[PDB]
C-alpha cells in the first residue's frame, strides 16, 4: 500500500540462522501451534522438498501441491474475511469513496472495536452536503439526518480475535499427512554430493535433524566469533 | 549488587539470573573478525575497524530496516525481558553502577565530540599562533601618508619583499626593539 | 552470516579435513537457561570497566592540571597569559 | 521509473567462496549481478544482452500439465521449456494470474 | 531531482500510480475505470462497491509497487534522464571553470593596470586630485 | 591477456616506465589502499553517529510479536538502565539549580541597593 | 462542473489552466495514488475553489493591491529624488549631486497632487 | 534549596568583596607596591623571575 | 518526472529581471529628463581650478589643499609648520633619478 | 628518455602516475580502486554515470590547487598590509556610550580598548604586566615566528 | 551462464553434448501428446545443474597474473 514504507530484505526471505535447529519437532508440530518463524520454515522446508523432486510433480494433484507449499487454498468464507481485511487496511491511509448507501446495500464500515467515527458528505455534485460527523456503533442500522444516506458497521471478530491472515489460514487450513522426514534426506541426497549443495535449506534442515554438526562444513558454518 | 555487575559480560547463559545486561552491544553471528553479522554491533569498545592493527573488527551494521531485517535468536544479546523491567535496577548496580550506565548513556554524544573538536582545535590553533605576534601597524599619521602616498599606498605591489622589509623596520622602531633585531636584508 | 541477497557464485561447502575440536557454540541448542544468544561466544565487557575508569582518569588530570596552573603559576588574564604572558627576562617591573 | 532504476534489493554474487565484503580489504575481487554478469561489464550494455531462465528438463513434464490444464498459461509455459522466458515475461505471468 | 516529492520525485518509497507501460494492457493497466458501461438491473450488489482493493488494477497496483524493489538489474534510465539528476552539479562546475579562466584573467588585468594608472581600465580617469582606486563596477556609478 | 595486480600497471602507454615512476606509481597505491585509507575506515565503522543512537538498544527479533517494547516503552527510554540514569542524573541536579539561581536574584537584588529601601531613610 | 470522471474537462493553453493546474495539484499529495482518485480529488478542489463565484471577487482584490503595491515600490527606486542605488553623487558631497537633484522639481509635482489640491475647499 | 544557596552565597560574597577592591590587575599592583616598599628597591623583578 | 516551474526559471527570472530593471530606468530617466552622462569628480568651482593651475605648472606639484586655502582649521595649521614642497619635490626628483 | 613510446604516451603516463586516466578508461580499474563494501553496488552504475563523476571528482581536485594559490597570496597580502592613514574623528565617529565588555563581564579587560583593537590591547597588556599581571600576546615580532606571513 | 564462460575453453565438449540433450528434450516433450507427462529421455550427465551432474567447483579467476615491472 502507499502507506507501507520500503520492502525490508526480510520480507523477501529469512536467513537460516533463524531456522529452527530441532527440525524433527518441527516438522510434527500443528499448524495452530507454530509460530510466524516455525511457520516460515515448516513451509520453505516442506514447500521445497516438494519443488525439487520434478519426476513427482506431475502426479501430485493441485490440492496437494497447494498444501505442501503452504498456500490456502480459497473459499467464500475465507475470502470474504481477507477480502474485508485488506480493504481495512487500505482505507488505513486511503480515502473513503463508493456508491451511496441504501437500505439493500448500506455503506460498509469495517472496524475492529464496537465502534468507529464516520462522516456523511451526502451525495454527488449538488446533493452533496457538508460533513456530518456520527459514530458508528454495531448493531444499529444508520441513516443521515440531511441525505438519509444508510450506513452499517462490519467487525472483522472471530472468536474472541479479530480477523488477521494468520487467524483466516488457521481457520480453514487442515494439515494434511505428517510429513515424512525421508523425502527431506531423499530430496537432500539429490541436490547435494560431493561438496556442492544446491539445497542449502535441505543441507542445514538435514544437518539438523542428524543433530547440528554432522554434515560436512557444517560446524565450520555453525561457529561465530561475535 | 548483582552478578552482572560483578562479574561484567557480553552474551553469556543465566541473563535473566544475573540480574542484569551491562552491555549495550547487540548482535554478532559473524563467521570471522570483521565480518557480515547481523545486528548493529556498536560499542565503547572492540568494534568497528581498528586503527593501529588495520583490521575489522566488526562487520558494517546490519539496520533494523529496510536495508536488513531482525536478529536470528541464535545471537541475540539484549533479551527485553532482561534489558527492561527497571524496578529496583539501582540496588542491582550500585552507585559506582549507576555512575557508569550515566556514562555509558552519553555514547551518542562522545562519539559526537570526538568527530567535531579536532576541527575546532585547529581553529584554535590560527588564534593562538597569530595572537603572540606584535600587531601589524595598521594605521600611520594622516598626514605624512599622504605626502608619500604613492610609496606607501602602492609599494606592496610594485616590490612585496622590499615593502616587507620596510614594515618590518618601522615595527622594530614603533616597539623599540630596533637595536635587539637583525632584519635579515633583502 | 550477512544479507539473504549476497551469496557465492557456485554454491559448494568445504569437505574440512582438519581435525580440530569443534567450538563448543557450534553444536549448541537453544535451553531454558540460555533463550537467546547460545550460537554467539561469551565475551568480557570491557566497556563498563574502561569507561568509568577513564572518565575518572581524564577528570583527575583535567582538574588537577587546572588547579595547578592556577595555583603554581603567576596571575594572569588566562591560562596562556599565565605561561607565555610575563615579561621579558631582565624586564624589572 | 522509480529510485533512477537501482532496485532498492538486488542480488550480488561472489566467486570466492569464502569472501567477505566487510572482512577483507583485497583489490582484485569483481561482483556479479543476479544473472552472474560481472560488474566490469555496464548495465547499459548487459541489460541489452538477452538472459533467459533454463530449468533442468526433469521439469518439462511438470511445466507441460500445467499449460494443459490452464490454456491461457500455455504460451508462458512454452516459452519456459523452450528457454525463452526472460525476467519480463515471468513479470507478465506473474501479474496476468492474480 | 534533489527535492522529495510524493507524486513525481517519490524516491522514499518508490510509489507509482500506474503501472510500467511495458505491460500489455491484458496483464496490466493503469487503474481507470471511469467508461465502465452501466451495469444490468438484473446483476447485484455482491462486494461493498468501494474504491480499494477489491478492483483488480487497484490490487495490482499494489502489489507491483511491493514486488518491483527487487529486480535482477537496472533499469537504465536514458540520458536525459541522467543529465537532469545532476544538472545542479555541472552547471557549478562549469560556473567553477568561467571564475577562473574568465573572471580570474580580466580581474588580473584591471588590478595592474590600477597600479599604473590609479584607476581600472574601465573607470574615467578624475581630475579632482582626489587619490585612489576608486570605483569598480561602473555601471553601477 | 595478462592481468596486473590493480592500480600497478598503466594502460596509457606501452612502456611500463622507469624506476622512479613504478616507485611512485606502487608506492601511492599502496598508501591510499593500505595507508590513508585506514583513516576512513576507522572513521566509518568506529565512529558512526547513526550507529550510536542504536548503542543499547535492543535487537530487532524477526519474530515480529517480541518487538512490542518499541510501542510498550517511549524512545526515550529505549536504553533501560541507561536512558534510566541519564534522567535520574540529571534529576539530581534539580536543588542545586535552584539554589545557584536563587543566588543571582540575590546578586542582583543586591547590586542594585534594593535591600537598603529602610536603611536610606532611617 | 461534470460529475461523470469519463466527461473531460476543458482547457485552454498556457501557464494557468485547468491542464496546468492538474500537473502540480498533486505534486506534494499522499493521496493521489491512483488516477480514478486522483481525477476524483482534484475536480473535488477544482469545483471548490475555481466554481465558486464569491471566490473572483478576492481575486481582483489581491491583483488590485498587488499591482499598486509593486508599482510604490518601483516608483520610489526610479524617481524618488532621496533613494539612491547607483553611487556617483554618493561619493560626492552635497552641493555636487546635481545629477539627483534633477528628479527634485518633477518628482515634486506629481499630477494627482495637481489635480485634487484643488478640492481643500470641501473640507476648510 | 537553603542547602545549596549557602555554598553559591560564600562564593559570591567574596567574589564581590573582591571586584569592589579593584581589578584583578590593581590587586596584583598593591602586592607589586608592597614589595617595592619591603626591598626599598624602585623596580623589582615581576613574579615568577628573577634579578 | 513530472515539472512545476518553468524549463528554465533560474536564468529566465534572473536575466530577466535584471533586464527589465534596467529598461525601466532608461525610460524614466527619460521622462524626467536626467542628464545621464557619469562625472567622475567634485564640482567644486574653485577646487578644480586650483588643480588646473597644478597641472599648468603655475602651482608647485605636491602643494596641499589646505596650502591654498583663505582658512586653515587647527589641524591644517600643525601640518602647516611642517611642510616643506620644495624638499619634497628634491626627494622625488631624486627617487626618479635613481631609478633611471 | 624512453624511446618505446610516443611523446604523446609518455606525457599520457606520467599524468597517469597516480592512475587517475588508468582509471578514466578502465571500468575493472575503477571498480577495483573501491573498498570492497562499496564495489558490490558498482555493477549498477551506467557509464555515463562513472565518468560524469570522475569529471566532476576530477576539475574539483585540480581547481583546489589554484584555490590553495589564491589563499597563500590573500595571507601574503594581509600579513603586510599597508598602513593607512589615521582616522580623522568626524562628527558620528568613535562614538561611545560605555565601555567594552562585553567579551569579559567580569574580568573587564581592555575595557577603553575595542574587540579586535590589537594595538590599543597590546600597550594596555604592557600596563598589566607592568602591573604584575601577566596577559598573553603582543610580545614576539612578527618576522621570527612561523606562519606570519610576513618574512622577506 | 556467466560462470561456465570463463571456463568455455574446456567446457565446450561439454556444452555442445548439453546443448543436443536439452534440445532432443524440448522436443520429445513438447511433441508429446496431451496428458502425457512421461520424463524425457536423455543424458543428463552433461545436464548442469541436474541431480546426475551437479557441476564443478570453478576456481575464482581474480588473480593478477602479470609483473607490473616488465
Ligand atoms: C612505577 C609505575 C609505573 C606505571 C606506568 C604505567 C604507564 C601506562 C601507560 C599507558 C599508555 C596507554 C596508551 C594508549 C594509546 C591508545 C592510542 C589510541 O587509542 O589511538 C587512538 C586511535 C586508535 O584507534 P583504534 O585502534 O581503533 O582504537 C583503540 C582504542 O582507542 C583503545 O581504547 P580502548 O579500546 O581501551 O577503549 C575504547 C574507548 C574507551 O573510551 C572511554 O573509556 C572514554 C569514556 C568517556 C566517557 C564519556 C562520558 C560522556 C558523558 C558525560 C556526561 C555529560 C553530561 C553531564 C551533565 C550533568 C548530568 C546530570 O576509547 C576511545 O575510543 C578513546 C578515543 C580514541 C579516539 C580519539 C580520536 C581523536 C579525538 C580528538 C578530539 C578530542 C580531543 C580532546 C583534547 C583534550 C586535551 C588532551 O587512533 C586514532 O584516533 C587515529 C587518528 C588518525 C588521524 C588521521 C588524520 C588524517 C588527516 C588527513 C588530512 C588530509
Ligand atoms: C606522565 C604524564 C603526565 C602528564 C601531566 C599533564 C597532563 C595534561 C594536563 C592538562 C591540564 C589542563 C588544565 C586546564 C584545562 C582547561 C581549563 C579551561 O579551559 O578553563 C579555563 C578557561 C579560561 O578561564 P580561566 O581564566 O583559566 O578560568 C578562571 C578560573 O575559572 C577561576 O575560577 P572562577 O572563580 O572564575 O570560577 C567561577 C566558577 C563559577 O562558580 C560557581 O558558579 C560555583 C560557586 C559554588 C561552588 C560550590 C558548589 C555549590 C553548588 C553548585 C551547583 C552547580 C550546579 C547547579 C545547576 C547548574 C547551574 C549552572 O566557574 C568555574 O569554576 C568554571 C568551571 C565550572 C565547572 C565546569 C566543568 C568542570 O575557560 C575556558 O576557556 C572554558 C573551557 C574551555 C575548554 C574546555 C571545553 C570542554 C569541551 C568538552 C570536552 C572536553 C574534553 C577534555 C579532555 C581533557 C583530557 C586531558
Ligand atoms: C535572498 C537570498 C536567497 C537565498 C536562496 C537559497 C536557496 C537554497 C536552496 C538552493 C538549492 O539547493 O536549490 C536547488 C534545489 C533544486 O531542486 P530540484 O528538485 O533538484 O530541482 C529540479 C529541477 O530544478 C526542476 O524542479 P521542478 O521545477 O520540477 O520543481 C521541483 C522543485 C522546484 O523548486 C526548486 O527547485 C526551488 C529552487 C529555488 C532556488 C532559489 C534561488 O521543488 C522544490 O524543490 C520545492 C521546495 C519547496 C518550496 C516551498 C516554498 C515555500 C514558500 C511558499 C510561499 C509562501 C508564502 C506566500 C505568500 C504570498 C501569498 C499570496 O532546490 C531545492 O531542492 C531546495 C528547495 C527548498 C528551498 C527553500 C528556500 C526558501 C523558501
Ligand atoms: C597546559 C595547557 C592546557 C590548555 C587547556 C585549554 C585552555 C583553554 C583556555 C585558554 O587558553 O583561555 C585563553 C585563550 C586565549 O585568550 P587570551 O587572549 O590569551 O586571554 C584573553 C585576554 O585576557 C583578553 O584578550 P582579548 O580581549 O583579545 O580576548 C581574546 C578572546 C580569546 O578567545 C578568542 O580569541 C577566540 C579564539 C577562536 C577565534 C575564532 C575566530 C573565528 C572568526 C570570527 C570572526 C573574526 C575574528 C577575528 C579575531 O577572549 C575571549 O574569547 O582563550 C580563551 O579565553 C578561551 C580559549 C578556549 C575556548
Ligand atoms: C589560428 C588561430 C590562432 C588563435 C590563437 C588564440 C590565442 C589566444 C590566447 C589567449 C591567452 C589568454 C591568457 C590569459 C592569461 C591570464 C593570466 C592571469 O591573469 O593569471 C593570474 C590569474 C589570477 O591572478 P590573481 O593574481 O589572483 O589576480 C586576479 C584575481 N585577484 O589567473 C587566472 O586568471 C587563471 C586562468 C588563466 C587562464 C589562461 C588562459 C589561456 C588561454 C589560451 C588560449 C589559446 C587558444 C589557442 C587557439 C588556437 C587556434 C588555432
Ligand atoms: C547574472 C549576471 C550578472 C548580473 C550582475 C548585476 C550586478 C548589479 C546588480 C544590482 C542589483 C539589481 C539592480 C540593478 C539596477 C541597475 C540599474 C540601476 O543602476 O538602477 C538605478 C535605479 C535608481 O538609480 P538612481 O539613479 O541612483 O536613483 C535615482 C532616483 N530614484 O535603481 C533601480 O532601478 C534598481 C533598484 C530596484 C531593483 C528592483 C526593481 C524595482 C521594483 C521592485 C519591486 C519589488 C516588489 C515585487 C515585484 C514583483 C515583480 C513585478
Ligand atoms: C566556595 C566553595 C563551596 C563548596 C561547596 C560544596 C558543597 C557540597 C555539598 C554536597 C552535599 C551532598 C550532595 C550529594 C548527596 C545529597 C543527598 C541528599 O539527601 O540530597 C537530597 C537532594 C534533594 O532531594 P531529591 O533530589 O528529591 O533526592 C532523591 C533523588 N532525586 O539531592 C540532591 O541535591 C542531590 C545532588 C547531587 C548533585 C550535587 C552536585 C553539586 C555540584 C557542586
Ligand atoms: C557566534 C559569533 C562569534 C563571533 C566572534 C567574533 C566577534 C568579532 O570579531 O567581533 C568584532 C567585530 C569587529 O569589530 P571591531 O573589533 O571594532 O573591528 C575592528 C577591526 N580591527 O564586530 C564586533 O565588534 C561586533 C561583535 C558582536 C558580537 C559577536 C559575538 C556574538
Ligand atoms: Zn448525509
Amino acid at each position: 500500500y502507499r502507506h507501507w514504507h520500503r520492502m525490508s530484505e526480510d520480507d523477501w526471505a529469512l536467513p537460516l540462522d533463524s531456522m529452527p535447529e530441532d527440525v524433527k519437532t518441527l516438522m510434527a508440530t500443528p499448524q495452530t501451534e507454530r509460530g510466524f518463524v516455525e511457520d516460515y520454515w515448516y513451509n520453505r522446508i516442506r514447500g521445497e522438498a516438494t519443488l525439487l523432486d520434478p519426476e513427482a510433480l506431475p502426479s501430485k494433484s493441485y490440492i496437494a501441491l497447494a498444501r505442501d507449499m503452504g498456500l490456502q487454498i480459497v473459499d467464500e468464507p475465507s475470502s470474504h474475511m481477507m477480502g474485508l481485511i485488506e480493504l481495512y487496511e487500505y482505507l488505513r491511509g486511503a480515502s473513503f469513496v463508493g456508491p451511496f448507501g441504501t437500505i439493500e446495500n448500506p455503506v460498509l464500515v469495517p472496524a475492529v472495536g464496537q465502534e468507529r467515527v464516520v462522516a456523511c458528505t451526502g451525495g454527488v455534485g449538488d446533493e452533496e452536503h457538508f460533513t456530518l460527523w456520527f459514530r458508528c456503533r454495531e448493531g444499529f442500522m444508520y441513516r443521515c439526518g440531511e441525505c438519509d444516506q444508510i450506513f452499517m458497521l462490519v467487525r472483522l471478530y472471530y472468536e474472541d480475535r479479530y480477523w488477521t491472515q494468520t487467524l483466516v489460514r488457521d481457520t480453514f487450513m487442515s494439515d494434511g499427512d505428517m510429513f515424512d522426514l525421508k523425502t527431506l534426506e531423499r530430496v537432500h541426497k539429490m541436490w547435494n554430493k560431493d561438496e556442492m549443495v544446491r539445497w542449502e535449506v535441505g543441507y542445514w534442515a538435514q544437518d539438523y535433524v542428524l543433530g547440528k554438526g554432522v554434515l560436512p562444513g557444517m560446524v565450520e558454518e555453525h561457529t561465530r566469533v561475535n | 549488587g548483582c552478578e552482572a555487575v560483578k562479574n561484567p559480560l557480553i552474551g553469556g547463559p543465566n541473563q535473566k539470573a544475573r540480574g542484569a545486561i551491562t552491555s549495550g552491544f547487540a548482535g554478532g553471528g559473524a563467521k570471522r573478525l570483521g565480518g557480515k553479522g547481523y545486528g548493529i554491533m556498536a560499542d565503547w569498545c572492540d568494534h568497528g575497524y581498528s586503527f593501529t592493527k588495520g583490521q575489522a573488527i566488526t562487520g558494517m551494521p546490519h539496520w533494523p530496516l529496510w536495508c536488513g531485517g531482525g536478529v536470528p535468536d541464535k545471537f541475540i544479546k539484549i533479551d527485553p525481558d532482561v534489558h527492561f523491567n527497571l524496578q529496583g535496577y539501582r540496588e542491582r548496580i550500585g552507585w559506582y553502577g549507576f555512575f557508569t550506565a550515566f556514562l555509558q548513556a552519553n555514547y551518542h554524544a562522545f562519539v559526537y565530540f570526538v568527530r567535531f573538536i579536532p576541527i575546532n582545535i585547529a581553529i584554535f590553533w590560527i588564534y593562538v599562533n597569530e595572537r603572540q605576534r606584535e600587531p601589524q601597524e595598521n594605521v600611520m599619521d594622516h598626514e605624512e601618508f599622504f605626502r608619500d602616498f604613492d610609496s606607501i599606498y602602492l609599494g606592496q605591489v610594485f616590490d612585496h619583499h622590499r615593502f616587507a622589509e620596510w614594515l618590518a623596520r618601522r615595527r622594530a622602531v614603533k616597539w623599540g626593539y630596533a637595536d635587539q633585531i637583525h632584519i635579515p636584508p633583502v | 552470516r550477512g544479507s539473504v541477497f549476497q551469496m557465492p557464485s557456485t554454491p559448494v561447502y568445504p569437505l574440512t579435513t582438519t581435525k580440530k575440536v569443534a567450538p563448543p557454540t557450534a553444536l549448541a541448542k537453544r535451553t531454558p537457561e540460555q533463550p537467546f544468544g547460545w550460537g554467539s561466544p561469551v565475551r568480557e565487557d570491557r566497556a563498563w570497566r574502561v569507561v568509568p575508569r577513564n572518565f575518572i582518569i581524564l577528570v583527575i588530570v583535567y582538574l588537577s592540571g587546572w588547579a595547578a596552573i592556577k595555583t603554581m603559576l603567576p596571575r594572569g588574564g588566562s591560562i596562556l597569559g599565565q605561561i607565555y604572558g610575563g615579561p621579558p627576562k631582565g624586564r624589572l617591573i | 521509473a522509480y529510485n533512477g532504476g537501482y532496485p532498492f534489493h538486488y542480488v550480488v554474487q561472489y566467486d570466492d567462496p569464502n569472501y567477505d565484503c566487510e572482512a577483507d580489504f583485497e583489490f582484485e575481487e569483481i561482483p556479479r549481478d543476479e544473472f552472474g554478469v560481472p560488474a566490469h561489464i555496464p548495465p547499459e550494455l548487459s541489460t541489452q544482452i538477452r538472459h533467459t531462465y533454463y530449468v533442468p528438463p526433469q521439469y518439462y513434464p511438470f511445466l507441460k500439465k500445467l499449460g494443459e490444464d490452464t490454456p491461457e498459461l500455455k504460451p508462458y509455459t512454452d516459452k519456459l521449456i523452450m528457454g525463452d522466458m526472460t525476467y519480463d515475461d515471468y513479470e507478465e505471468m506473474f501479474y496476468k494470474f492474480a | 531531482k534533489h527535492f522529495f516529492t510524493d507524486g513525481a520525485n517519490d524516491y522514499v518509497t518508490g510509489w507509482e500510480n500506474t503501472p510500467p507501460l511495458k505491460f500489455p494492457a491484458s496483464v496490466m493497466k493503469p487503474c481507470d475505470y471511469s467508461m465502465t458501461k452501466p451495469i444490468p438491473k438484473h446483476w447485484k450488489l455482491r462486494g461493498s462497491g468501494i474504491h480499494g482493493p477489491e478492483n483488480t488494477d487497484l490490487m495490482k497496483l499494489v502489489l507491483w509497487n511491493r514486488l518491483k524493489q527487487k529486480r535482477p538489474q537496472r533499469e537504465v534510465p536514458n540520458i536525459n534522464y541522467l543529465k537532469d539528476s545532476i544538472r545542479l552539479e555541472l552547471s557549478v562546475n562549469w560556473w567553477l571553470m568561467s571564475c577562473i579562466f574568465l573572471w580570474g584573467p580580466w580581474l588580473h588585468w584591471g588590478q595592474e593596470y590600477q597600479k599604473v594608472h590609479e584607476q581600472p581600465p574601465w573607470a574615467m580617469k578624475r581630475i579632482d586630485g582626489l587619490r585612489g582606486e576608486g570605483y569598480f563596477t561602473w555601471f553601477l556609478e | 591477456v595478462t592481468r596486473y595486480p590493480s592500480g600497478t600497471r598503466t594502460i596509457m602507454s606501452p612502456y611500463p616506465g622507469g624506476p622512479v615512476y613504478q616507485w611512485l606509481r606502487i608506492n601511492y597505491n599502496y598508501f591510499k589502499r593500505y595507508q590513508w585509507r585506514r583513516v576512513g575506515r576507522w572513521q566509518m565503522r568506529s565512529w558512526c553517529y547513526w550507529k550510536a543512537a542504536f548503542y543499547g538498544v535492543p535487537e530487532w527479533n524477526i519474530d515480529p510479536t517480541k518487538n512490542q517494547w518499541r510501542w510498550c516503552v517511549d524512545p526515550a527510554w529505549y536504553g533501560g538502565m541507561r536512558d534510566k540514569a541519564n534522567m535520574d542524573m540529571y534529576r539530581l541536579m534539580v536543588y542545586p539549580f535552584f539554589g545557584y539561581a536563587l543566588l543571582y536574584l540575590h546578586s542582583r537584588f543586591k547590586q542594585n541597593d534594593k535591600y537598603n529601601v529602610f536603611a536610606k531613610w532611617r | 462542473p461534470p460529475t461523470r470522471l469519463s466527461t473531460p474537462l476543458y482547457s485552454e493553453g498556457g501557464a494557468f489552466t485547468v491542464n496546468w493546474w492538474r500537473n502540480r495539484y498533486g505534486l506534494y499529495s499522499r493521496r493521489q495514488t491512483d488516477p480514478m482518485l486522483a481525477e476524483f480529488l482534484f475536480r473535488q478542489q477544482v469545483k471548490e475553489w475555481f466554481y465558486d463565484v464569491p471566490s473572483y471577487n478576492y481575486a481582483a482584490l489581491v491583483g488590485l493591491a498587488l499591482g499598486i503595491l509593486v508599482a510604490v515600490i518601483w516608483r520610489h527606486f526610479l524617481f524618488n529624488p532621496d533613494v539612491y542605488v547607483r553611487r556617483q553623487e554618493l561619493r560626492k558631497m552635497w552641493p555636487d549631486r546635481h545629477r539627483q537633484f534633477a528628479y527634485a522639481v518633477p518628482y515634486l509635482n506629481p499630477q494627482l497632487k495637481n489635480l485634487l489640491l484643488p478640492y481643500k475647499n470641501s473640507f476648510i | 534549596t537553603g542547602f545549596w544557596f549557602i555554598p553559591n552565597y560564600i562564593w559570591w560574597e567574596r567574589r564581590y568583596a573582591y571586584q569592589k577592591a579593584g581589578f584583578h590587575w590593581e590587586h596584583t599592583n598593591r602586592k607589586l607596591q608592597a614589595r617595592k616598599e619591603a626591598l626599598g628597591m624602585d623596580k623589582v623583578p615581576a613574579s615568577g623571575m628573577d634579578w | 518526472g513530472r515539472r512545476l516551474l518553468h524549463g528554465n526559471y533560474f536564468t529566465r527570472y534572473l536575466f530577466g529581471s535584471l533586464a527589465v530593471i534596467w529598461i525601466a530606468e532608461y525610460a524614466a530617466a527619460c521622462q524626467y529628463g536626467i542628464p545621464r552622462h557619469r562625472n567622475p569628480n567634485w564640482m567644486w568651482s574653485w577646487w578644480l581650478e586650483k588643480q588646473n593651475q597644478i597641472k599648468n605648472g603655475e602651482i608647485p606639484a605636491n602643494t596641499p589643499g589646505y596650502a591654498m586655502v583663505k582658512w586653515n582649521n587647527e589641524a591644517e595649521q600643525r601640518w602647516l609648520k611642517t611642510l616643506n614642497v620644495e624638499a619634497m619635490n628634491e626627494e622625488f626628483a631624486r627617487r626618479r633619478e635613481a631609478y633611471y | 628518455i624512453s624511446t618505446s613510446e610516443t611523446l604523446n604516451q609518455k606525457i599520457l603516463r606520467w599524468l597517469d602516475v597516480t592512475g587517475m586516466l588508468t582509471r578514466w578508461h578502465s571500468r575493472r580499474e575503477f571498480i577495483l580502486d573501491m573498498d570492497p563494501y562499496f564495489r558490490k553496488n558498482s555493477g549498477m552504475w551506467t557509464e555515463w554515470e562513472r565518468k560524469t563523476l570522475l569529471f566532476l571528482f576530477y576539475c574539483c581536485t585540480l581547481a583546489t590547487p589554484y584555490s590553495a594559490y589564491l589563499d597563500l597570496q590573500e595571507l601574503k597580502h594581509q600579513g603586510t598590509k599597508p598602513p593607512r592613514p589615521v582616522s580623522l574623528e568626524s562628527r558620528f565617529m568613535n562614538q561611545r556610550r560605555y565601555d567594552f565588555t562585553w567579551m569579559h563581564p567580569q574580568d573587564k579587560f581592555c575595557s577603553e580598548c575595542r574587540p579586535v583593537e590589537l594595538e590599543c590591547k597590546k600597550m594596555c597588556f604592557d600596563r598589566y604586566r607592568s602591573m604584575d599581571y601577566r596577559m598573553y600576546g603582543f610580545q614576539r615580532p612578527r618576522i621570527q615566528t612561523y606562519y606570519s606571513f610576513s618574512t622577506c | 551462464e556467466w560462470r561456465v564462460l570463463d571456463f568455455i575453453d574446456d567446457e565446450l565438449p561439454r556444452l555442445l553434448a548439453e546443448k543436443r540433450e536439452i534440445e532432443k528434450a524440448r522436443e520429445q516433450v513438447m511433441s508429446k501428446a496431451p496428458g502425457d507427462y512421461t520424463q524425457p529421455v536423455f543424458d543428463s550427465s552433461v545436464v548442469v545443474p541436474t541431480p546426475a551432474n551437479l557441476g564443478r567447483n570453478y576456481p575464482t579467476l581474480n588473480l593478477p597474473s602479470g609483473d607490473p615491472t616488465e
